[PDB]
DNA sequence: GCAGACACTACGAGTACAAA
């Protein structure tokens, strides 16, 4: 009782994450084999790499309860962080221990409701921030001891895991979020809270979310949060939504675009310093010059290609923790001379 | 089965210090103070492979005769090498009595000194000196600059060279005789590019081939060692178009399982180790390649990266 | 369990020498020599997953027996690559003889390619003094991490990636010994996704198994490969890379994003994809080559730090359509 | 489950004090008959096979063939944790999991219950092979140990050489040499003391020093240390108990 | 003085009241509160909006400060000092002020709080844009575990530095900089209660536009002022400049008037003095950058050619330890292009 | 002493026929300063073409090993203090030293990657080319003035003690402003100042009560204010106004703060 | 039983990281 009160007064991320394998909304290509791994008891290793808000943890969250069941989850399963240190001590000492250890006994009610499998999952959250010999120290430690111990590695990009590491995992893609397939998830959210919206209001969402459902589950609790401080009783509209969500007016888009026409750089460069007084983020403006400039079909094939090869630079470079001003004006000005 | 028979590298080891063929003049000067004696303190370097180690120990035989069980000592990179082997083992080692031949003195054989620790080569440098009447110190290192140079000041620097071809094929062909072995001439060339001056290599890969295949013939050498690999890195670096080098490094390396990183290592250093290309364009082709080096060591090792350095490397060359 | 219950990558792990498949030089030769008795010491270097651990394992299994886990010491050198090791446990074991039965000793390092430099400079004389008596294996993914003196004291072979035959070989014996069918252009496709490594055939046969409403009475297509792995179909491949190749830019924008978007299909497999096919083209002109791989080489290294989709995508279309204006 | 008691918790913290520092890992297997032990060294040179009987027990009950596998220093710790005038209880359930150490005295009423987590060990032998040794001897355990204990400071190989009526412990090391040599003598006064030697062919083998000092820790347990030998065969180093034993298996130096 | 006025709450608050609506709808209900990421220009007043919406939230004690040292032992046996800003319902934690252990108390310390547990402490992370991308996929897993217990809210300038996974984490809100409408009023609220007079109006409004949106730069330029026109501004009064900002002046007229390596070599001594005297290398890249610009004599192509040069060397910059190395480079390559 | 004693027992007369191969085989190869690293770094002879054979670019990487600590930060000190003799055709001396600047950009960047916590070790080889050989390559030639040492440690080491100052006063301020350690620096410092030491220039003994008002609303110390005064650059420079005051206001103000 | 006496193990500070 109390833990079901704690959670209906959580943040809406926390409060609706999946607690069955069912709830993920649109991973079915890997959920369906951890369905039927569950009447099974040949659970492969495994590698969850897929883009952030994507469903990765919950998955592995609500597998491990399916599996074991809830009281005895605590006992079989080890979950380790990048808050915890994962240097090759970790690995040779934490993970090693647990590997070693039998399987802690299963109790009776455990058993008749629960599979029960004759193995414990070790869930590596943000295994991308190990270091390479931590990685290389664990290849043998998953092998040798797959009878007793399953592994489970999550990660944003692959690359950063090493080659043998994601050989032996069984390769888990989590797909992008977009409004097609987590559009009845978003939905159901919004019913269950009561949230009363426009036609192309949760779509929206989606699309500014571009992949990330999380990202639009923040966004409906603050546009519901805002409409019931309103207290008008109206709907939620897109443009409350998109003020909502950091994306640039059309008419400022507009505005951006009219002084790249002409090409001056003192106008352009004076315009980027007014619209830099406002914290419209530069990758929110690179994103929607780049949906302007190639949805249009007043633009040549050249100017295209030659645009598109720009605002991939700028994002490139915008990804790596420099000034968004120097290159939003960058890119304004070689738009501009093209 | 149960019992092993010994490789031909230990079986033949030379056990007289004739028997070792390269670097002519140092043998030569070992046997000259084999024959008189009073060996002064040495240091033993060059590359693996070249009789280092069987150099020191055919001297200190003929020197030592019938003493080596007491008046020599090994030490080795497999023991405790530490400051607490000066004070303790060589300290007490070298204070030791025993009486020699007139002038043969009791001998310390470091070898692979070049791991000795900083704190216990400096402790070695007085035991080196007070004891010297008694007891003479010898070196043996792949690489001279590690040891220190006050250590290097109280000994006679001796330098071996690579082996030439010639000796690498006189020591095979004897070894060839003894174990009566069938050979071709292509198959003993072929062995020794292979070997590229190791001897210990140039032997390991007869007797394997011998094992494997029976005969000693190009095909056969060729199947049981590859080509070298700095040998197919520089044909797909030195090639005149671009396709004929992503050619190379789609069949010769990428095809036959070679690794992203050892391409770009292996690339690295023939560029460094090239002279018909002038050196300010190897300088920017080792630029292209250290990016590419980045790249794979950051996780993104792909045909498609290296493929891009080769494109790279052919702009450059193509002005 | 009855190793059953165990993933396939590993229930699947060669017990015999002759169930090793594709290095069937290295076998021979290695069968040859502890046949006759003279083996050297060996370095098994290649890429992961071409079956070096399972092939010395076997190896040990067939010259020691069923109690090969007693008398080899089979050390893993990402757990222990100190020094300490060499001197204590790799020293003592080949010095002294042996608790069971007579005959020599196998060191099984692997991994050997994280050993420190130190352990290795200590080994290259551990290897050489006990000769008499025991014998050393080095397995390597990388041959740069080791240092050039234990790569002279060992006989070298080099592990080829798995080639058609024996992958199929061995996909024939799983499909025997579960209740499972492949059509022939599903395990063609397993093949070129495979890119020479067992583990991966094994995992994605296993997943398939498992995707398949009920095993035993329905096959595995080509289209339940590709869903499961998530890999793009060579269809899709195709008809992206051509509404790139000769159409405007708006279809393929269009094109792009709606074969992404329906199959849920990655950027990076695309590019993968593209890049191939183009590799097999014929092209007139270097500078189109030039242009084209080191523009998707670097948004494959911008989408490997993460970024926009949209943006990535757009460049790799504009790369592509440059790089083919050049080629006219 | 098994339920078994040990009269004197001092014997077993002994008995597993003398192999702990050999090795870390064993799997106790407990049958009807008792429990056996038996376990390899990280070097692979030395076996420890500990068999304890049904009469160590006061009360000893096993339902089913189990195996229990734990860590040794853990274990010693915990029977560190239990004070000399104690009964010891080893607890284990159906499924080996988690066994239960439970110290008692009722004299003064005190209970000490302690967990130890079960480690999954795959490898299981489990197998000796009794041999024809060349050559058998008894001598006191103190002897043995003062010994191999003063001769392992000259080397670290000690060489036993056994000839017609005659045992000779010899050491060659840096600062010298040093050699002692015994001859079996019965002695009716005091049994304990004399010194037994059953010789078919004459043996000569080498150990090294660590292992030697390992193996002479079980002194402890029995009052006289039997040694059995053989051409190229593990030595015997037992210790014999009441009710069973505790058998060091070393492999000797290749020359 | 800056200090002398600073809004205490929510309904004190004077410039973009759209900000302020939005503070009050999320804190209506306080229960269900998502993580915060204040970004924006710096100066704008997030900080002072993020103490006023955290005392809408809880008692008007949020401002009863306490700075409090927690000794922490790193990786090596180092030890490192951290002082915490603590109130009764909050505490503020700045990474930036140690170096590459940020991760060490991003993983320990709000934990340690997590450990502790109006249900939930906010930790204020002032500097977010200098945590390690090692201390932020720390802080990753920290900021979804425990969500019940600690609830963060992150105050930033650029929202590039930060990797996407903790954006998507935390509700986005940005902070407009005042017009110089808004910062003309406050500034005449500021010189009518501290007496100040005034000849005329427009000192103001040529104040706010000295300033590009700056609140705190444009009170201290006042306060500046009055400390030079004794406590009387007339018309003519000359804008106060900080030093730094004529010694980048300088610069500039130097790189533009000399393009020699003799030039160069007073360029080197002049940035090695400006980064000795504690001032960051990206604020000097984006000073001089502009003023580079901002200079009449150079034509359209030399402009373009120093921000493309401006931008490379801030990617290089924030890929680099050495600051000065890429600042003489962009020097030299501006020279080059001259 | 040990050189004779070897070669005499085979050869009896060392005479100039042999005297090459000696010299060959026996030379001292000892680490050289880093001056001298520097000296031949930035050498016209040694990347010319002829030059090029008798050292080659194995030889310079060898060269950057021998002081792989100093090297990079000595050729980034003096590149720029030496007049080229390998300018290509249409190339100034500008030109040569800009792309040695990215370069050592460049370089530095491998040596972050190098020296952070992946500890990418394997890439020394390239950062022995990129921070150390090709720009001195670019800019080879004669030595103008003097080879002068790393002034980047001194400068580091000030940056930091200045920065541990300002966190010293950041702190103390905390309770009352609201800013970070860069924002205090960058702006209330120069209006401090008006507040700290105009008074002292400007109304005289008098403004002791007054700025210690002030020091009293942040917590300040006398050494606050020494370390305040001390971070101005350019024309704000005070180093000369503090010694300007007469030594009267500046006891008294020492005084009534204790 | 109670106190030292070497001897083993744990802790802490310093240094080097490549290529041939
Ligand atoms: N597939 C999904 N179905 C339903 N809700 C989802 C799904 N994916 C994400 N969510 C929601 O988003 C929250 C966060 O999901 P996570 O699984 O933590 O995302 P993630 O894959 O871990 O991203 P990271 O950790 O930054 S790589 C969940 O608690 C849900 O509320
Ligand atoms: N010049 C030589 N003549 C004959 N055999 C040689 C010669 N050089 C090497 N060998 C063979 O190679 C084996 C190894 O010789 P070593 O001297 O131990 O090698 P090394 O030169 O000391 O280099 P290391 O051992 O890697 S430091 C010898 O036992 C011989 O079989
Ligand atoms: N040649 C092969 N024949 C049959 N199965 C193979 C073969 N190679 C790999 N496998 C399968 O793949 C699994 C992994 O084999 P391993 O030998 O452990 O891989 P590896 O060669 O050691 O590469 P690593 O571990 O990354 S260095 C085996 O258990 C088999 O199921
Ligand atoms: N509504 C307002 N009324 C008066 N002053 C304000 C207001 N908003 C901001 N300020 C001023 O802005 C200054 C700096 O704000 P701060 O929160 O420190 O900006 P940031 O956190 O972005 O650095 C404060 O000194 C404050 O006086
Ligand atoms: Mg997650
Ligand atoms: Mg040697
Ligand atoms: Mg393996």
């Amino acid at each position: 009782l109390a833990a079901e009160q704690s959670l209906a007064q959580q943040p809406w991320v926390e409060k609706y994450r999946p607690k069955n394998l069912d709830e993920v909304t649109a991973q079915d290509h890997a959920v369906t084999v951890l369905k039927k791994t569950l009447k099974s008891a040949n659970l492969p290793h495994m590698l969850f790499y897929g883009p952030p808000g994507t469903g990765k943890t919950s998955t592995i969250l609500a597998l491990t309860k399916e599996l074991y069941g809830p009281d005895l989850m605590k006992s079989r399963i080890l979950e380790l962080n990048a808050s915890d240190e994962r240097g090759i001590s970790i690995v040779r000492e934490k993970v090693k221990n647990f590997a070693r250890l039998t399987v802690s006994k299963p109790s009776k009610h455990d058993l008749e409701n629960y599979p029960c499998p004759p193995y414990k999952i070790i869930i590596l959250d943000e295994a991308d921030s190990m270091t390479a010999d931590a990685q290389s120290a664990l290849r043998r430690t998953m092998e040798t001891y797959s009878g007793v111990t399953r592994f489970c590695l999550i990660c944003n990009y692959v690359t950063r895991i090493i080659d043998p590491l994601a050989s032996r995992c069984s390769k888990f893609r989590f797909k992008a979020l977009d409004a097609s397939n987590a559009i009845d998830r978003l939905r159901f959210i919004s019913e269950q809270e009561n949230v009363k919206c426009d036609d192309g209001v949760l779509e929206r969402i989606l699309d500014i979310s571009a992949g990330d459902l999380r990202r639009g589950i923040t966004l409906l609790q603050s546009a519901s949060k805002g409409a019931q401080y309103l207290g008008d009783g109206k709907n939620i509209t897109s443009t409350q939504v998109e003020e909502l969500a950091g994306v640039v007016p059309h008419d400022i888009l507009i505005e951006i675009v009219e002084k790249v026409k002409s090409g001056d750089f003192d106008e352009i460069k004076k315009y980027v310093n007014t619209f830099m007084k406002s914290g419209w983020s530069a990758a929110s403006v690179v994103n929607q010059l780049h949906e302007y400039y190639i949805t249009n079909d007043n633009f040549d094939t050249n100017f295209k290609n030659q645009i598109s090869w720009l605002l991939f630079t700028t994002d490139s470079r915008l990804n790596n923790g420099t000034n968004e001003h120097i290159q939003l004006l960058n890119l304004l000005v070689k738009i501009s001379q093209l | 089965t149960l019992s092993l028979q010994l490789p031909w590298v230990e079986k033949y080891r030379p056990q007289v210090l004739s028997d070792i063929v390269g670097n002519k003049e140092t043998i030569d000067r070992l046997q000259q103070i084999a024959k008189d004696g009073n060996m002064p303190h040495m240091i033993i370097s060059g590359m693996p492979g070249i009789g280092k180690t069987t150099s020191v120990h055919c001297l200190a035989h003929e020197l030592l005769g019938r003493s080596y069980a007491d008046g020599v000592l090994e030490l080795n990179a497999s023991d405790d090498r530490g400051i607490d082997v000066v004070r303790n083992q060589i300290k007490h080692f070298a204070q030791k009595k025993l009486h020699l031949p007139p002038g043969k003195h009791k001998i310390v054989i470091l070898d692979e000194a070049d791991s000795m620790t900083a704190g216990a080569q400096q402790a070695l440098r007085r035991t080196m000196e007070l004891y010297s009447n008694s007891t003479r110190f010898a070196f043996a290192c792949n690489q001279s600059n590690k040891i220190i140079e006050p250590l290097q000041s109280r000994c006679a620097i001796l330098r071996y060279s690579k082996l030439s071809d010639e000796d690498v094929l006189k020591r095979l062909l004897q070894i060839i005789k003894l174990e009566d072995v069938k050979y071709t001439n292509d198959g003993l060339e072929a062995i020794i590019f292979t070997a590229e001056g190791d001897m210990r290599q140039a032997i390991n890969n007869l007797q394997s081939t011998v094992a494997g295949h029976g005969l000693v013939n190009a095909d056969n050498v060729f199947k049981i060692v590859d080509s070298p690999h700095p040998l197919i890195v520089k044909k797909m670096l030195l090639a005149s178009n671009l396709e004929d080098s992503i050619q190379i490094l789609r069949t010769d390396l990428w095809k036959k399982g070679y690794s992203s990183i050892d391409i770009v290592t292996t690339s690295f250093r023939v560029t460094k180790n090239l002279a018909q290309v002038k050196e300010s364009v190897r300088l920017e082709m080792i630029k292209e390649i250290g990016l590419t080096h980045m790249r794979i060591l950051e996780g993104v090792g792909t045909y498609l990266q290296l493929a891009s350095m080769l494109a790279k490397i052919h702009k450059l060359n193509n002005k | 369990r009855s190793k059953e219950n165990l993933p396939w990558v590993e229930k699947y792990r060669p017990e015999t020498l002759d169930e090793v498949y594709g290095q069937n030089e290295v076998i021979t030769t290695v069968r040859k020599f502890v046949d006759e008795g003279k083996l050297p010491h060996l370095l098994f270097y290649g890429p992961p997953g071409t079956g070096k651990t399972s092939t010395i394992v076997a190896l040990a299994r067939e010259i020691y027996g069923k109690n090969y886990s007693n008398m080899v010491l089979e050390l893993n050198a990402s757990d222990d690559r100190g020094i300490d090791v060499v001197r204590n446990q790799i020293k003592d074991f080949a010095s002294t003889r042996q608790i069971f039965s007579k005959g020599f000793k196998l060191i099984i390092l692997d991994e050997a390619d994280a050993m420190t430099n130190a352990a290795q400079n200590a080994l290259r004389r551990v290897i050489e003094r006990y000769t008499k008596n025991t014998r050393f294996c080095v397995l390597a993914n990388y041959a740069h991490k080791l240092t050039p003196a234990l790569l002279s004291r060992c006989t070298r072979f080099r592990f080829q990636p798995l080639p058609q035959e024996a992958i199929e070989r061995r996909i024939a014996n799983v499909l025997v010994h579960e209740k499972l069918k492949l059509s022939p252009n599903a395990e063609k496709a397993l093949i070129e996704l495979s890119n020479g490594d067992m583990r991966r055939v094994l995992n994605v046969l296993q997943s398939c198994k498992a995707t398949l409403d009920n095993p035993d009475e329905d096959e595995i297509s080509d289209d339940v490969i590709y869903e499961c792995c998530g890999a793009p179909r060579p269809s899709d491949l195709k008809a992206v890379l051509k509404s790139i190749l000769e159409d405007d830019w708006g279809t393929a924008h269009y094109t792009l994003n709606k074969v992404r978007s329906a199959k849920g299909l990655a950027l990076i497999d695309l590019i993968e994809g593209i890049v191939k096919i183009l590799e097999d083209y014929e092209l007139q002109n270097e500078e189109t080559r030039v242009h084209l791989l080191t523009k998707l080489a670097d948004i494959e290294y911008s989408i490997s730090k993460g970024g926009n989709d949209q943006i990535q995508g757009s460049a790799v279309i504009g790369a592509i359509k440059a790089s083919f204006e050049n080629e006219t | 489950m098994l339920e078994a008691k040990f009269e004197e918790a001092s014997l077993f913290k002994r008995i597993i004090d003398g192999f702990k520092d050999c090795v870390q890992l064993v799997n106790f297997q407990c049958k009807e008959d008792g429990i056996i032990a038996q376990a390899v060294d990280d070097s692979r040179v030395l076996l420890v096979s500990l068999e304890i009987g049904v009469e160590a027990f006061q009360e000893y009950r096993c339902d089913h063939p189990v195996t229990l596998g734990m860590d040794l220093t853990s274990l010693s710790k915990i029977l560190r944790c239990g004070n000399n005038t104690d009964t010891l209880t080893l607890i284990a359930d159906n499924t080996p999991d988690s066994i239960i150490l439970l110290f008692e005295d009722t004299k003064k009423d005190r209970i000490a219950e302690y967990s130890l987590k079960l480690m999954d060990i795959d490898a299981d032998f489990l197998k000796i092979e009794e041999l024809q040794y060349d050559s058998t001897l008894s001598l006191p355990s103190s002897e043995f140990s003062k010994i191999v204990r003063d001769l392992s400071q000259l080397s670290d190989s000690i060489n036993i050489m056994i000839t017609k009526e005659t045992i000779k412990f010899v050491a060659d090391g840096d600062i010298g040499s040093g050699s002692v040599i015994i001859k079996p003598f019965v002695d009716m006064e005091h049994p304990e003391t004399s010194i037994k030697l059953e010789m078919d062919q004459p043996v000569d083998l080498t150990f090294g020093a660590k292992y030697l000092l390992d193996i002479i820790k079980g002194s402890s347990l029995s009052d006289r240390v039997g040694i059995r030998l053989s051409s190229e065969a593990p030595a015997l180093f037992q210790f014999d108990l009441k009710s069973g034993f505790l058998q060091f298996f070393l492999a000797p130096k290749f020359n | 003085w800056v200090d002398k006025y600073r809004p205490k709450s929510l309904n004190a608050l004077s410039h973009n009241e759209e900000l302020t609506n939005f503070l009050k709808s999320l804190s209506d209900q306080p229960r269900d509160l998502p993580h915060l990421l204040l970004y924006g220009p710096n100066g704008t007043g997030k900080k002072t909006r993020c103490m006023a919406l955290l005392e809408s939230i809880f008692g008007p004690g949020v401002y009863r400060l306490k700075i409090d040292v927690r000794q922490f032992v790193t990786a090596s046996n180092r030890k490192l000092e951290l002082n915490v800003v603590s109130s009764p319902y909050h505490l503020e934690i700045t990474p930036s002020d140690m170096g590459n252990n940020d991760r060490i108390v991003i993983q320990e310390l709000l934990k340690e709080v997590a450990q502790m547990e109006h249900r939930y402490k906010c930790v204020i992370i002032n500097e977010a844009n200098s945590l390690t991308k090692d201390a932020q996929a720390a802080l990753r897993r920290t900021m979804e575990k425990y969500s019940k217990n600690i609830r963060l809210i992150m105050v930033c300038d650029s929202m590039s530095p930060i990797i996407a996974p903790i954006k998507s984490r935390c509700l986005l809100i940005r902070c407009p900089a005042p017009s110089d409408s808004e910062i003309s009023t406050i500034l005449s609220d500021v010189v009518t209660n501290e007496r100040i007079q005034l000849e005329t109006k427009d000192i103001l409004k040529r104040i706010a536009q000295a300033s590009n949106g700056n609140l705190r730069v444009s009170l201290l330029m006042l306060e500046s002022m009055a400390l030079n026109n004794e406590l009387a501004l007339k018309s003519s009064s000359p804008i106060i400049k900080p030093d730094w900002i004529i010694v980048i002046h300088k610069l500039t007229r130097k790189i533009v008037k000399e393009r020699s390596v003799n030039s160069l070599i007073e360029c080197r001594a002049v940035l090695y003095d400006l980064l000795a005297h504690c001032i960051p290398a990206n604020i000097i890249l984006k000073e001089l950058t502009f003023s580079l610009l901002d200079v009449e004599t150079l034509n359209t192509t030399n402009k373009s050619s120093i921000i493309e040069y401006s931008s490379v060397f801030d990617e290089r910059l924030s890929l680099g330890n050495k600051a000065i190395f890429h600042l003489e480079g962009f020097i030299a390559k501006v020279m080059c292009c001259l | 002493i040990n050189l004779l004693s070897t070669i005499s027992t085979t050869t009896k007369t060392i005479n100039h026929e042999n005297i090459n191969e000696i010299s060959k085989a026996w030379e001292k190869n000892i680490a050289l300063k880093p001056f001298d690293i520097a000296h031949k770094m930035l050498d016209g002879q040694i990347y010319s073409d002829i030059g090029s054979r008798n050292f080659t670019l194995n030889d310079k990487i060898a060269l950057y090993f021998d002081d792989f600590d100093f090297t990079p930060l000595m050729i980034q000190e003096n590149y720029l203090s030496t007049r080229p003799s390998v300018l290509k055709p249409g190339q100034s001396h500008l030109e040569a030293v800009a792309e040695a600047a990215n370069c050592i950009s460049l370089g530095d960047i491998v040596e972050k990657k190098i020296r952070s916590s992946e500890q990418l070790w394997s890439l020394l080889p390239l950062h022995a080319v990129l921070s150390s050989v090709y720009p001195a390559s670019k800019v080879a030639g004669h030595m103008a003035g003097r080879i002068n040492f790393t002034a980047w440690l001194g400068q580091n080491s000030k940056s930091a003690k200045y920065y541990r100052l300002l966190q010293e006063i950041h702190y103390h301020t905390r309770l009352g402003t609201s800013t970070d350690k860069i924002g205090l620096r960058l702006d209330y410092l120069p209006t401090f100042r008006k507040r700290l030491l105009d008074p002292f220039l400007k109304q005289g003994a008098d403004a002791i009560s007054s700025v210690i008002e002030v020091m009293d609303d942040y917590y300040l110390t006398k050494e606050d204010w020494d370390s305040i005064m001390e971070f101005f650059v350019g024309p704000d420079v005070t180093t000369a106004i503090i010694k300007k005051i007469p030594a009267t206001v500046k006891s008294g103000f020492t005084r009534k703060y204790n």
